[PDB]
Formats: C-alpha cells, sequence, structure tokens
C-alpha cells in the first residue's frame, strides 16, 4: 500500500510499506526528516505528529486515551484529524493516504 | 560552505543522525560517515527487548533504509576504523592507510561494554558468554534462550533487567547478581529498586544483590561456561552467561589528539571539544549540564536525537535549541517504564498513586524542584512531565500526590505563574 506524505514547504513524498508497519516507521527510515519518532513508535513522544485528511479521517483505529493523553502535548497546533503516525498500521484497507507533516 | 566537508566518525544512531539531520538543515558540502561496524546502521534498544524476544525483524532495526545515505548524498563508509586525528593537518587517518580530509569534524564513538575482569582468557572467548551491546551480541544470545536452561546475568542495570525479564519469558532459570546493594542503586529510590526486585523475583528470578563474581568455571572443553563462582562461595551452575556491567566511552582518537578529556569527550555548549573543528555527540560525550548544573554523560536514544541535533544547528548557523528534560525508558515484563531527569542529588521523592500497583509515578526533588520522574505504566504524566522539566515550571509540590488534581492542571497552574 502506498502512502503519501505532503511535507515540509508543500512538497510531497509518496512511498511504499510492507503493510502492518506504521507510517511513521516508514516515513523516518525512508529519509523524510520532517517528522521524526524519537521514542520508538510507543506512543510516548508525540514526534509522529501528523494530520491525516478527512479523505481517510474514517476507517484509522480511533486514537484511544493514550494517544490522546500525548497529542496534547504536540509542539505543533493540535487538530481534529492530528494524529500519532505511529499509531496506524498501514493496512491494504487503506491504499493511497495522505498524510500531513505539521511544521516542524 | 557549499564546498566544506565534514566528516563523521562512528555509525551508530548518534552518527548517522547527524548526517541526516546536517542534511536537512541545510548543509551542502561533502558528508562522510566513517563507521568500523559493517552492519547496516541499525537502532539499539530492540537488542533487549522484542528483537531479542524475536518477536521483531531484523530489517526493522534499521535506522534508515540502505538506500536513503545515497539519496541524501551522505557516503557511508563501513568496515573502516578510524585510528587517529591529525589535526594540524585536519584529517583523520583510517587503518587502511587512507586519510580523510575535514573542515568539520564530529566525533561520534559510543562506547564498549566494560569488560568483566575475571572473565578474561578462555571464558570471554566462550560462545556461551556475552556483553549484549551489538547486534551480533544480540542474535548470538537470542539462539541460547532456551527454556530449562539456565541463565545468570551479571550487572544490575535496566540491560540486565530486560534481559532476565526476557529470559524468564523463554522460559530459562535466571539469577541475577549485582554488586550494589539493591538493582539500579544509583539511579533510584530505594522504593522504585523493591518495586523492580519484587517484580523480578515473583516473575520467578533469583536476585542476588551484594554479590561479586570472583571466577567461572568452564567446561573440561574450555569451549564454554558452565558455572559462575561469588565471593561468598557459592558455585551457580549456568548454561549462558550475559554481562553488562556499564559502558566505557570510546574516547580514545580524543585523548591521542590532546583533546580534554575525562569519562567522556568534554565539551562545550556548542559540542565543541577542546579544538574548535571538531565536535562530539552522544555515549562518548561529557558535557555541562545547564538544567542540572553538573558535567554528566548520558547514554540515551533522546539524548543522541537531541545531540545531533544542535551539532545539526549549530553547522547550518542555526540558533541551537535549549536543552531539553534528558528521559529514557525500559519494558520489562508488560510494564511500560519512562524516566524523565536525573535523579541524582534528591533531597526527597513524592509518590503520585501507590507503590503496591505497577501504576503510580515518583517525583524526586530538590528543594521544591522536580529533578526527575520515574513513571510505571503512565505514558501520559510521563511526557507532561518533560515541560516541568525542560521549562523549569515552578509546579506545586503538595499537590503532585494528591491524584484528585490533574497533572495538566497542576503544570498549567505553574506555567502561568513562573513568577
Ligand atoms: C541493548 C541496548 C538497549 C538499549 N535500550 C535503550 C532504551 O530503551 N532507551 C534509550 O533511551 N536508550 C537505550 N539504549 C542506548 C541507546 O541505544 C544508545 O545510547 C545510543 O544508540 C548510543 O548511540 P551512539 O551513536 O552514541 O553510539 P554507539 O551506538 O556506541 O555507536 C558509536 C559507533 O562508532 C563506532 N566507532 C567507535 N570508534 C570508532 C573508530 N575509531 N572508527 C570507526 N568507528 C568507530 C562504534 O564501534 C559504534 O558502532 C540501549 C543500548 C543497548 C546497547
Ligand atoms: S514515535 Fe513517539 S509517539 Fe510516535
Amino acid at each position: 500500500s502506498k502512502v503519501v506524505y505532503v511535507s515540509h514547504d508543500g512538497t510531497r513524498r509518496e512511498l511504499d510499506v510492507a503493510d502492518g508497519v506504521s507510517l511513521m516507521q516508514a516515513a523516518v527510515s525512508n529519509g523524510i526528516y520532517d517528522i521524526v519518532g524519537d521514542c520508538g513508535g510507543s506512543a510516548s513522544c508525540a514526534t509522529c505528529h501528523v494530520y491525516v485528511n478527512e479523505a481517510f479521517t474514517d476507517k484509522v483505529p480511533a486514537a484511544n486515551e493514550r494517544e490522546i493523553g500525548m497529542l496534547e502535548s504536540v509542539t505543533a497546533e493540535l487538530k481534529p484529524n492530528s494524529r500519532l503516525s505511529c499509531q496506524i498500521i498501514m493496512t491494504p484497507e487503506l491504499d493511497g493516504i495522505v498524510v500531513d507533516v505539521p511544521d516542524r | 560552505n557549499a564546498n566544506d566537508n565534514v566528516v563523521i566518525v562512528g555509525t551508530g544512531l548518534a552518527g548517522v543522525e547527524v548526517a541526516f539531520g546536517l542534511r536537512a538543515s541545510g548543509w551542502e558540502g561533502n558528508i562522510r560517515l566513517v563507521g568500523d561496524a559493517t552492519v547496516i546502521p541499525h537502532h539499539l534498544p530492540p537488542l533487549s527487548k522484542a528483537y531479542l524476544a524475536g518477536k521483531a525483524t531484523a530489517e526493522s532495526l534499521y535506522l534508515r533504509t540502505p538506500d536513503a545515505y545515497a539519496a541524501q548524498n551522505i557516503q557511508l563508509l563501513g568496515g573502516t576504523q578510524v585510528t587517529a586525528i591529525n589535526r594540524d593537518r585536519q584529517q583523520v587517518i583510517l587503518s587502511d592507510g587512507r586519510a580523510l580530509d575535514y573542515d568539520r569534524l564530529v566525533l561520534a564513538t559510543g562506547g564498549r561494554p566494560r569488560p568483566l575482569p575475571v572473565a578474561s582468557g578462555a571464558v570471554g572467548k566462550a560462545n556461551n558468554f556475552r556483553y549484549l551491546r551489538t547486534l551480533e551480541d544480540a542474535e548470538c544470545i537470542r539462539r541460547q534462550l532456551i527454556a530449562d536452561n539456565r541463565l545468570v546475568v551479571i550487572g544490575g542495570g535496566y540491560i540486565g533487567l530486560e534481559v532476565a525479564a526476557t529470559a524468564i519469558k523463554a522460559n530459562m532459570h535466571v539469577t541475577l547478581l549485582d554488586t550494589a546493594a539493591r538493582v539500579l542503586e544509583r539511579v533510584t529510590a530505594p522504593p522504585v529498586s523493591a518495586f523492580y526486585e519484587h517484580l523480578h523475583r515473583e516473575a520467578g528470578v533469583d536476585i542476588r544483590t551484594g554479590t561479586q563474581v570472583c571466577g567461572f568455571e568452564m567446561s573440561t572443553d574450555q569451549q564454554k561456561v558452565t558455572a559462575v563462582l561469588c565471593e561468598d562461595g557459592t558455585r551457580l551452575p549456568a548454561d549462558l552467561v550475559i554481562a553488562g556491567i556499564g559502558l566505557i566511552p570510546n574516547c580514545e582518537l580524543a585523548s591521542a589528539a590532546g583533546l580534554q578529556v575525562d569519562n567522556g569527550i568534554v565539551i562545550n555548549e556548542h559540542m565543541q571539544t577542546s579544538d574548535p573543528l571538531i565536535m562530539a555527540v552522544g555515549d562518548c560525550a561529557r558535557f555541562h549540564s545547564q538544567l542540572y548544573d553538573r558535567w554528566v554523560r548520558i547514554e540515551s536514544v533522546p539524548n543522541a536525537l537531541e545531540q545531533a541535533r544542535k551539532i545539526a544547528a549549530i553547522l547550518c548557523g542555526k540558533v541551537p535549541r535549549d536543552e531539553a528534560a534528558p528521559w529514557f525508558w525500559s519494558d520489562q515484563y508488560e510494564i511500560g517504564l519512562k524516566m524523565v531527569g536525573l535523579s541524582e542529588g534528591y533531597d526527597r521523592i513524592i509518590v503520585r498513586g501507590s507503590l503496591a500497583q505497577p501504576d503510580f509515578s515518583v517525583f524526586y526533588l530538590q528543594g521544591d524542584r522536580v529533578l526527575a520522574v520515574d513513571t510505571v505504566n503512565r505514558p501520559v504524566e510521563f511526557n507532561q512531565s518533560k515541560q516541568i522539566i525542560t521549562d523549569r515550571l515552578p509546579v506545586e509540590p503538595n499537590l503532585l500526590g494528591d491524584e484528585s488534581v490533574p497533572l495538566k492542571e497542576i503544570i498549567a497552574a505553574a506555567k502561568a505563574e513562573l513568577s
């Protein structure tokens, strides 16, 4: 399944995911410097932060209390579609998703 | 300049992190990553967790896909060792004869595991005797986590405890010895040591503290260890032995070159060593902590990410960022441990919740200042505590313990009355 990271300055970088891998692990491992995942993807730091488009805001395992609690600390602006890219396990039913990289 | 050469010695988290961060902050000159490791740069935390449990792929360990280096024009020179630094000539010499020219040099040498003194000779060379610092170490150990086989872990640090818990789950018989009077003696208050010891004894670990190994017993073959011998005369039979008694910073390169050294490569506020053109970052760097006003050397992922970013900034002319609360984490059994700050020197602790459950926070204070917070299964209070320390908020001590008052509110109240 493909993922599209509308990164910094407006540009965008599309990628390949082995499916079952979080968007965070994929992003940082391919050089998408815009988004870092310091904690390791356990939902403990909130540096995974990304705006998911309404196009997919649904059928994306609704963020639980852990994440909501984390999200709150996101240095960037907190939006209703803000999520921890690390808590988004890419699956077939999610091909062509578009995540927004907040401003560092 | 866009004609300036930057050489990074060491390809661990710290080194590859200043390389990619450097390229992300605008650097346009050449970037050389030289490391003696031959494997693709990978994460370390998994080596005593999910990867050791054999529940994670070798590929998921990659810091960056092996092709991201060429894409960012970062020359990765593996299997190569840097033997010396010619400061005046401004170059580093490799073992394969070559000399690399540099305009800017970054020492990200990390550390090597402290050898166990009586592990000399055939002991250290046994396959069932291992330190846990490399990918090889982890795979070698993982294959020996045989149910019903006996394991003796020497060392009370976090890695040691994470190894014991992994081995327990693998159905091994495990014993953990530490010379200290309790595990994590230096970094935690007695009650947190008590909590860890109960947790592991309850899981089935035989924890003998105040113990000191005085030798080993080997197979008549001399190929494997069969028992650990303690100063108290006991003979602990063992099929496998893992030692984790600390780390020695790899500062040889710097010392030999005249750069100030003291249990780490000493660096100033701009990460620079005694030589303006040479900086150090990560496990190997000793620096003066702004937040704690003391020379310290942190061995953690956040500290390496933080220092590498600071370096990227400085070399790109950006204004460096304020020292962030240092933090670290450990996973033992199904318990999430997260520690922010440095507890050394605390005058008292304040417990939020009950030490009787695997759900509480321990605040370490010095006067009315919060130095650190140990949390057990409390990711949210943990994450919020970072701002208390990072932003030096004057949080009210008499509320930390009152769980009826949300920590967000206690922080928000302080964040509004800095005066
Ligand atoms: C088993 C284990 C579990 C861990 N778990 C956690 C955790 O849960 N949370 C956490 O925060 N931290 C954890 N850490 C620590 C964290 O992973 C490290 O602090 C971090 O990766 C250190 O990075 P480093 O780049 O400084 O150095 P290192 O990884 O030591 O790398 C430095 C590299 O430079 C190479 N090198 C040295 N000298 C030379 C030379 N002269 N020429 C060429 N190459 C050279 C080294 O051999 C090495 O590969 C763990 C570490 C281990 C070993
Ligand atoms: S990497 Fe830490 S919350 Fe996503």
